[PDB]
This record gives C-alpha cells, sequence and structure tokens, in this order.
RNA sequence: GCCCUGAAAAUGGAUGGCGCUCAAGCGUGUUACCUAUACUCUACCGUCAGGGUUGAUGCCCUGACGAGUAGGCAGG
RNA sequence: AAGCUCGUAUCAGUUUUAUGAGUGUAAGAAGUCCUUGUUUGAACGUGGACAUUUGAAUGAAGAGCUUUUAGUGGGCCAUUUUUGGUAAGCAGAACUGGCGAUGCGGGAUGAACCGAACGUAGAGUUAAGGUGCCGGAAUACACGCUCAUCAGACACCACAAAAGGUGUUAG
RNA sequence: GGAAUACUGCCAGCUGGGACUGAGGACUGCGACGUAAGUCAAGGAUGCUGGCAUAAUGGUUAUAUGCCGCCCGUCUUGAAA
C-alpha cells in the first residue's frame, strides 16, 4: 500500500477532440493539429483550440464588430479571422475593403464584403496564405450578451 | 488605551466561555463600553467567524506583527547599505545549524564522578 | 546483550560570560553506546537540573577489564524504584569481570525479583580485596580449600532418533 | 450578564442596526421595560 | 579528526567533534492507523509507503519532525560507502515528473549542470557534504524504495525503541548496517 | 531497457566513474595509514581508570 | 518472587487437542529458522500522464498507478 | 460536469521564528523608499523608483472565479481533556480515531485485538504471530524460580482482607 | 618494554556452489581493452549436443490425495445465531 497525496488516474481534460461528425471540419482539425505541433505558433494553438468549442461557445461575430476592430491604428490591413460564423449587419453604412478568414459566412455578409471589395476566404486559405498568422487579428463575439 | 477598528488583540481575562483563553483576534466594534472581536474558530473541516463582545480590561493590544514590521525596516536598511557598496549579502531567516568542533580542556576543570 | 562499560563525560553548553562549564562523570553499563548515552541522560536529570537540550556529551570511552582472567569476588550494591520507594540490595558475585557480573545480576533480577533493566540501577561494583569481607554463604562455600566436587548423573546429548544401548549416567 | 465578561454576539442581531449595541445594555433595557410593564399592570387591576 | 581527538589526549583535553549534518530516514510502519498529524509530516517527509528512505538536512526544522515521526521511522547517520551504494544501486532522478534511473552522467549534467553538479560522484559529494544546492540535489533523487532487511529486523518486536529493544528511532551509526541490510 | 548495477557491472562502474580504474590501480581501498607515537595525559588516564 | 487456601453447583468436555515437570510452565538474554493479496526485482493486462510522428480519435518511446455499497461516466 | 483566466501560480490536518495563553495570531505587489497634499502627531495621498540573493524549513502541478445535479444524514465502539457522581455500574460536554462500503496474514473459533489494505504471475525478504506432535519452523543455547489430591501456559479488572500457611528462594 | 589477538568498520580485493528470469529484435548511445586494424561481459541469450516425432508433452473428462470453502436473495447496526 501507499498513502497516495492526489487523485489517481485523474484526466487531464482541455477538449481533446471535437464532438461533430463534420468531415470538413474533421480536415480542418487535422490540418490545424500538424500546423501547432510543427510551428510551435501561439496562433495556431490558439485556432486549434476554437476549432474545438461548441455551438454556444463560439457566438458570431458581426461585420460592424469586424469595421470597429479594423478601426483601430495600425490594424487596417491585418486579415481578420473569426473561428465560427460572420453574420450581415444593417446597423453600419460604410465597411471597409478587407479581407476575412471565417468558417461559415451567411449570405448577406459575404455579400457586404464583396461589395465592399475585399474577400472573403476558408481556414485553409488562411493557413497557406500566412503559416504562422503573420498579420492576424482574431475576433471572437460576445458571451454573456445570451441567456 | 484606544482600540480602533482592525487592530490586532490578545484575549485575556484579568467562569463562561473558558475556550476563548489565549485567542487573538480583530476589532471591529468599538463602543464607549465594550469591544467587537472578530473570531475565527474551527468548525468540523472549516473556520467560521464569530462575532465577541469583550469589557475593555480583557484584552490588549497584540504584538504579533512587531517581529515583521523590524525585520522589513532592518531588511531594508541592509539592501541600500549593500546597495551602496557591491557585496554578497543574505537577508532570509535561518533555521539553528547543528554546532561545530571543539576542544574542551581539563585545566583546573577536572571531571567529577558523580 | 552482552553488557559493555562505558565511561560517559558531558557538561552544560557554555554561556555568555559563563565560560567552561563543570564536566560530570558516569560509568554506564549498556550494550551500545546509544543506550549508554540515554541512560547518561536520564540519571543527569534524575539527580541534576541537567537537561539533554542543554547539555552535551564531551566524551564516551570503553574501559576494559584490567585482568579479565582473574577469578574475583565482586561486591554490587544496586537500587530498584518500587511504589514504596526506592530500596537498597547488595548481592554478591564471583566472576571474571564487571560486565559479566553486572550481566548476572540483571539475569538473577530478572528471574527472582521479576525486574527490568531500566527499573534497575547499578550504583557500585567492587572488588573484594579480601576473603574475610565475603558474607555470604553461596559464595563463601566456594573459597574453601582444596575445593573438590563430582558431577553425578551426567547427561549425554543424542544426536540420533533412536539409539542401540541403553544410556548411562557414569562420569 | 451585566458582569459577564464574555459575552457571544447572537446570530439573529445580524442584519440589523442594533447590531452595535452591547448585549448587557440591550439585556438590562429588557429588563426594565420588563419591570415597567409589570407596574402599568399593576396600575391597570388597581383602576379595575 | 583522527589525529585532533589524539592531539587533544595528549594535551589533557578532550575533542568534541561536530554534530552530524546529515540523517538518513527509513519508513518502518505501513499505511493503516496512522495518527493525521504524523501522517501528514512523512507525507512532508516523502515517505507514502514502508521501507521508503530519504535524506534529510539536520536543522532546528527538521529535529522537530523527526521527533514527531519517531515512532513510525527508523533513523540515523549515513557513512560515505552506504551513500554511494544506495546512489549506485537505488539512486533515480525525477526529470519531467517521471522517475528515470540515473545509468549515465549525461543525466544528471543535463539536469543538475546549472547547480555545477555533473556526475554521480558530483550528487554524493553534494548529498555527504550538505553544500549551497542541497535542497535541490536530494529532490532530485526520487525517494529511495528499499527492500525488507536481508537479514531480519534483528529484533523479535519492531515497534519499540531501538533503545528499548525494539525498531525505532534514532540508531545514529547503526542505520548504515540497516540501511546495507535493506539495499 | 535494463538496469545494471555498477556494484556488480565493472563495465558499467568503469563508465559512471573513469577514477575507478585509478582507484583499483593504487588500491586507495586498503591506504595504509602513517605511524605515530602520541601518548594520552596522565589525567585522561586517571580519569579513564577513575571509579 | 514462585507455590497452597483465598467457595463451588447441577447431561460428558476442554491452556484448541494430545500431552508436558532441570518443561513443551514462569522471568530474562543471544542467535538460527517458518511464512501475508505487505516490501524489492522482472514479465504481462488495463488506466492515467508526459514526449515523437506528412489502420492520425492510428503508430512509436517513457513514467506512475490498480480496494469499494449508493451513485456517476465510458467501451462492449 | 461545463466553461473562462493564471500557472515559481495557488497553497499545506507539518515544523521553525516572533508574540499570547495556561493551543491562538503573524512571517511582503492586498509590499517598500523619497518627495509633504487631506481633516506640531496618528490615519488617507500627489510624482518618480528599487526584483529571477522578493524577504524561514519541508513538500506540492495544478490553483482561482462563474454556472450546473445524483445519493445521503441521528450510528456503534475506543483514546485524550473536562464537570457531577453511584453499593457498584456511570451520566452530561469538546476533539480525534476504527467500522458501515473491506478482502488478506495472525490471535484455535469472532463487529470493533495485533499486522497489513487487494490487477495476473514468478523469484527473494519480511510484519504480527510462532518453531514437542497435530503444523511450515531449534525436544536451540544460557542464567534462575516452581511440584499444585484436577499447577501453569489469561484477558493485567474482580474474587483480594497485599488476609491465612511449621512450602521454597532472595533481600 | 615489545608484540599479537578479539571487537567495530572500509576495500571502485579475489574466488566457489545454488535458484528464478532471457522482455526486446537491422544500425545509431555511453564506455572498456587495444599504437594499430579490430575485439568486448558496453542501450534485455546465445553456442554445442542427445532422445522422441507420438498420446511422449499437453488439453478434456471421471475419480483419489493435501489444504481451503456455511445457503442464496431480501431486510435489518448486526447476523451461524
Ligand atoms: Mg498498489
Ligand atoms: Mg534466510
Ligand atoms: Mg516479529
Ligand atoms: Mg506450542
Ligand atoms: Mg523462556
Ligand atoms: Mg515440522
Ligand atoms: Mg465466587
Ligand atoms: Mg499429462
Ligand atoms: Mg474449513
Amino acid at each position: 500500500g501507499i498513502d497516495h497525496t492526489s487523485k489517481q488516474h485523474k484526466r487531464s481534460g482541455h477538449r481533446t477532440a471535437p464532438k461533430s461528425d463534420n468531415v470538413y471540419l474533421k480536415l480542418l482539425v487535422k490540418l490545424y493539429t500538424f500546423l501547432a505541433r510543427r510551428t510551435d505558433a501561439p496562433f495556431n494553438k490558439v485556432v486549434l483550440k476554437a476549432l474545438f468549442l461548441s455551438k454556444i461557445n463560439r457566438p458570431p461575430v458581426s461585420v460592424s464588430r469586424i469595421a470597429r476592430a479594423l478601426k483601430q491604428e495600425g490594424a487596417a490591413n491585418k486579415t481578420v479571422v473569426v473561428v465560427g460564423t460572420v453574420t450581415d449587419d444593417a446597423r453600419i453604412f460604410e465597411f471597409p475593403k478587407t479581407t476575412v478568414a471565417a468558417l461559415r459566412f451567411t449570405a448577406g455578409a459575404r455579400a457586404k464584403i464583396v461589395k465592399a471589395g475585399g474577400e472573403c476566404i476558408t481556414l485553409d486559405q488562411l493557413a497557406v496564405r500566412a503559416p504562422k498568422g503573420q498579420n492576424t487579428l482574431i475576433l471572437r463575439g460576445p458571451r454573456n450578451s445570451r441567456e | 488605551k484606544v482600540y480602533k477598528v482592525g487592530d490586532i488583540v490578545d484575549i485575556k481575562a484579568n467562569m463562561p466561555h473558558k475556550f476563548y483563553q489565549g485567542k487573538t483576534g480583530v476589532v471591529y466594534n468599538v463602543t464607549k463600553s465594550s469591544v467587537g472581536v472578530i473570531i475565527n474558530k474551527m468548525v468540523g473541516n472549516r473556520y467560521l467567524e464569530k462575532r465577541l463582545n469583550l469589557r475593555v480590561e480583557h484584552i490588549k493590544h497584540s504584538k504579533c506583527r512587531q517581529e515583521f514590521l523590524e525585520r522589513v525596516k532592518a531588511n531594508a536598511a541592509k539592501r541600500a547599505e549593500a546597495k551602496a557598496q557591491g557585496v554578497a549579502v543574505q537577508l532570509k531567516r535561518q533555521p539553528a545549524q547543528p554546532r561545530e568542533s571543539r576542544i574542551v580542556s581539563t585545566e583546573g576543570n577536572v571531571p567529577q564522578t558523580l | 546483550a552482552h553488557f559493555k562499560e562505558y565511561q560517559v563525560i558531558g557538561r552544560r553548553l557554555p554561556t555568555e560570560s559563563v565560560p567552561e562549564p563543570k564536566l560530570f562523570r558516569m560509568r554506564i553499563f549498556a550494550s551500545n553506546e546509544v543506550i549508554a548515552k540515554s541512560r547518561y541522560w536520564y540519571f543527569l536529570q534524575k539527580l541534576h537540573k541537567v537537561k539533554k537540550a542543554s547539555g552535551e556529551i564531551v566524551s564516551i570511552n570503553q574501559i576494559n577489564e584490567a585482568h579479565p582472567t582473574k577469578v574475583k569476588n565482586f561486591g554490587v550494591w544496586v537500587r530498584y524504584d518500587s511504589r514504596s520507594g526506592t530500596h537498597n540490595m547488595y548481592k554478591e558475585i564471583r566472576d571474571v569481570s564487571r560486565v559479566a557480573a553486572v550481566e548476572t545480576l540483571y539475569q538473577d533480577m530478572a528471574a527472582r525479583h521479576r525486574a527490568r533493566f531500566r527499573s534497575i540501577h547499578i550504583l557500585k561494583v567492587a572488588e573484594i580485596e579480601k576473603t574475610a569481607d565475603v558474607k555470604r554463604q553461596y559464595v563463601k562455600q566456594f573459597l574453601t580449600k582444596d575445593l573438590k566436587f563430582p558431577l553425578p548423573h551426567r547427561v549425554q546429548k543424542s544426536t540420533k532418533t533412536f539409539s542401540y544401548k541403553r544410556p548411562s549416567t557414569f562420569y | 450578564l451585566d458582569d459577564q465578561w464574555l459575552v457571544e454576539v447572537d446570530d439573529k442581531v445580524k442584519g440589523t442596526d442594533n447590531e452595535l449595541i452591547d448585549p448587557r445594555t440591550l439585556n438590562r433595557a429588557e429588563r426594565k421595560r420588563l419591570v415597567k410593564k409589570n407596574e402599568k399592570q399593576q396600575r391597570r387591576n388597581m383602576k379595575n | 579528526i583522527i589525529q585532533a581527538k589524539r592531539d587533544a589526549k595528549a594535551a589533557g583535553s578532550y575533542y568534541v567533534e561536530a554534530q552530524h549534518k546529515l540523517v538518513f530516514v527509513v519508513r518502518i510502519k505501513g499505511i493503516n492507523k496512522i495518527p493525521p498529524k504524523p501522517r501528514k509530516v512523512l507525507q512532508l517527509l516523502r515517505l507514502t509507503r514502508i521501507n521508503s528512505g530519504t535524506f534529510v538536512k539536520v536543522t532546528k526544522a527538521t529535529l522537530e519532525l523527526l521527533k514527531l515521526i519517531e515512532p513510525y521511522v527508523a533513523y540515523g547517520y549515513p557513512s560515505y560507502s552506504t551513500i554511494r551504494q544506495l546512489v549506485y544501486k537505488r539512486g533515480f532522478g525525477k526529470i519531467n515528473k517521471q522517475r528515470v534511473p540515473l545509468s549515465d552522467n549525461a543525466i544528471i549534467e543535463a539536469n543538475l549542470g546549472k547547480y555545477g553538479i555533473l556526475s554521480i560522484d558530483d550528487l554524493i559529494h553534494e548529498i555527504i557534504t550538505v553544500g549551497p544546492h542541497f535542497k535541490q540535489a536530494n529532490n532530485f533523487l526520487w525517494p529511495f524504495k528499499l527492500s525488507n532487511p536481508s537479514g531480519g529486523w534483528g529484533v523479535p518486536r519492531k515497534f519499540k525503541h531501538f533503545i528499548q529493544g525494539g525498531s525505532f528511532g534514532n540508531r545514529e551509526e547503526f542505520i548504515n548496517k540497516l540501511v546495507k541490510s535493506m539495499n | 531497457v535494463l538496469k545494471k548495477n555498477p556494484l556488480k557491472n565493472k563495465q558499467v562502474l568503469l563508465r559512471l566513474n573513469p577514477y575507478a580504474k585509478v582507484f583499483a590501480a593504487e588500491k586507495l581501498g586498503s591506504k595504509k595509514a602513517e605511524k605515530t607515537g602520541t601518548k594520552p595525559a596522565a589525567v585522561f588516564t586517571e580519569t579513564l581508570k577513575h571509579d
């Protein structure tokens, strides 16, 4: 016998794998697992962690929020990255020309960004363009606003 | 002898509640007559806060932080001196060490059998 | 165990403006030096007002027997603990060594007086120089001139289960 | 209770503005109120 | 030390040697029916199972812990041969929270090279002479997992004091014989 | 894959301690001490023989 | 100190039994010996943990752990 | 069980030091220095600055904050403090252990006694208890005591008046 | 006065007998003996030989011997009671 100081067979946890069955989402998880292992890039770590979250923990990000984020000084030419859905917003009348990478775009938000003159790309295209996440700005949506 | 809220005091009687002898608490209530003392008491596997009301003569100022304040001042002075003159300085307290060797001489001190 | 005799010399720890404390020496019978130092501190606290945490051990030295091959008569003065109080006892042991005499006394106390090592105190062991000073009959009977005695009814030890001859107890 | 060296504070007093009051003073006030109530009852009986 | 003892005897004095700075402690009782304070002290000294041993630096803070756990341990003053054999045969390092055998000097150099310790002999030196990095070296050493004594405990009943014919307490220099038997 | 005891395996002993070869060659495990003629004091002898 | 008396009922029975008297009884000392799912070393199963990896919720390397009613989770 | 953060982070049924009582408190960013503003002193502050010799030992890789829900609750025994006692048992408080949910070795047999906590095996060594035979293991060695017309091999309480005896041994 | 021996301890001194185990599966590493190429007991067993080639080993089944094993479920502190 031994007088254990701590619990035995304790799981670390930390959301090892996603609960989804989307084959494309699993492919993205595979690509960013490879990137996070073989780059030592904190951006890749953050994107890999965000790809494991549930729907209620991945709230949508508005195009008006994207515009407010781009209004920051020195960020007018950075690539906005949202691990989730980008929704449209009719409360804003001027939208800048920018590149946005996201899991999903609504039809209105995609039309608004393309009409402003930028491009909507996916996470694999983002990985090809910036393998270490150079000049990227990760945005998260509001959490407690829902109940 | 004026007691204020937040002072650390010792409970010392000059019959009931004999458990509160030697206990140390924090002053929270001061009146013209009595003093209120916070006591953290062990119940089961947790600590609970209790309000005690005492006469003025049955408490006194506690000096439990006096060594801490004096040591802080001495450490500041020694650190200033060692910054003025470059020297390796040890500031942490150390436990009592085992003693070194010695020679004991029987010069007039011849051992006596008892 | 097999007893050994030690001298233990100790003292109080030297203090400020009171240097060179007086040395105290005891002769202790024990099986090893750890037990000897424990007995020394016990007796020092019992007699003087000196504690182990306040004192120190200056020296401990084994004392050998001067003539271990010379048969001697010993008077042993001891005292033991009791509810009534401390009682003296004097015994006489014929032996060739102080430590073996002490071991014989301890065995005799364990057999007769139902006593224990921690409860028995060895106060003094003195060789009786003159045969006229021996005053116990069970020792005096072995001091007679031209002492002879047989050993009747000898029992031999067999290493085998069965013997083919009836045994004899002759000697 | 007035001469008692140490009085534990009741749990039910907390949450009200009467927490700062000396419990010895509170009990003396309650005793005097009881005595005056007895005197008023005696006066009522004498009136009746 | 030998010549200082002789020179003191020639001059009529007594040479008092320095107190031991190091002890070795072996847990002798099992994990059932241990009172809470000695149980906590045994956990703090990393004696979590029977026949587990560790080195302890002797200070006023550690003497009281040893006094608290006296009925459940056997401890004493180890010698150089005992320490060398313990480290050579049953020495394991704690690397990334794992128990790693010390079969090469490169392991010790990679894990304790910042303190100036480059080999198993340097580790033994830091143990035997309680140096500036004794705490780090001792905590690097995994607690020693000793077997039962090969010749037995030498007594009929273990759980009396060593003075009173038992096995626990401070046995000083006899801990070397006991630990070499258990090694 | 397997722990080898330097107290028994001479190759592992030499791998862990290069000075072991010098120790064995110089026979430092049986080093003779220098003979000296120091005598104890009469006070020490009398105290040792004292009752 | 040991021994005897120092009160006992009622089917036939108990230091566990046999039996034992310089003991196989009592006090003590020194050794040797016997053996637990305990300790030490090794192998194997599973769990957990830490690393590596362009049938990848797979593969490789290393380390430590394993009692269980109500109840919980997981794989079959 | 989920999230968020932080991770020389957060601490600890332990000790030490200082200070109380006949076990309590304290041991640094919820700091410190200068500079002199608030109602010649306490108490609140303006601006600048010192770190991996950031303030005892030992140990520890997970800690903190929000949400979130299954089973349960008046049990026995023992040890230590303390108050009242009875023919005698004991009765009322405080704390801590063992057991229920737990097998294994030993005590012949067993709810709380001794040892020890449990994956499947091999080898070695032991614990507690033992080694005349049942029965694995010395009818070992050594020093003494005892003879019981149902000794003893016992729990250490009672019978028990430390009473009776021309039993024996040592004081 | 000159020794020896006992006791305790140390050796990176030498050497004999016995038992259990052989995980891993190209190489890599740390070392040793060697001027040298190489060799080795150094990051886990190989070499040589005999008999049998089938009920011989082994499995299954019926029984014998040594030791261990109380009748389950439920409900009650707790149950052989
Ligand atoms: Mg286990
Ligand atoms: Mg053996
Ligand atoms: Mg035993
Ligand atoms: Mg028997
Ligand atoms: Mg006997
Ligand atoms: Mg037999
Ligand atoms: Mg009766
Ligand atoms: Mg067969
Ligand atoms: Mg049976």
